[PDB]
């Protein structure tokens, strides 16, 4: 996902990718694990995929 | 702060959530994406930097 984009995956949480991409559930039991990726992910003249 | 009032009209609040120019969009007391389908007394829109 796209960077200040991470604190919508999150249990509760509205926005863009949280209601209309990935929505998790309110009970959500378990945990999120984010790492910035700008080295395989990002490509000069950008990566569209 | 500049204070303009909001009254006796009706509110399109779709637009503003959906646009993406606005770095943060939190509510209090209401979820913006149902925002669109409430009715209030009046609105009072306070603007500053």
């Amino acid at each position: 996902i796209r960077g200040d984009e991470v604190r919508q995956i999150a249990p509760g949480q509205t926005g863009k990718i949280a209601d209309y991409n990935y929505k998790l559930p309110c009970d959500f039991t378990g945990c999120v694990i984010a790492w910035n990726s700008n080295n395989l992910d990002s490509k000069v003249g950008g990566n569209y995929n | 702060w500049n204070r303009k009032r909001i009254s006796n009209c009706v509110a399109d609040y779709s637009v503003l959530y959906n646009s993406a120019s606005f770095s943060t969009f939190k509510c209090y007391g209401v979820s913006p994406t149902k925002l669109n389908d409430l009715c209030f007394t009046n609105v009072y829109a306070d603007s500053f930097v």
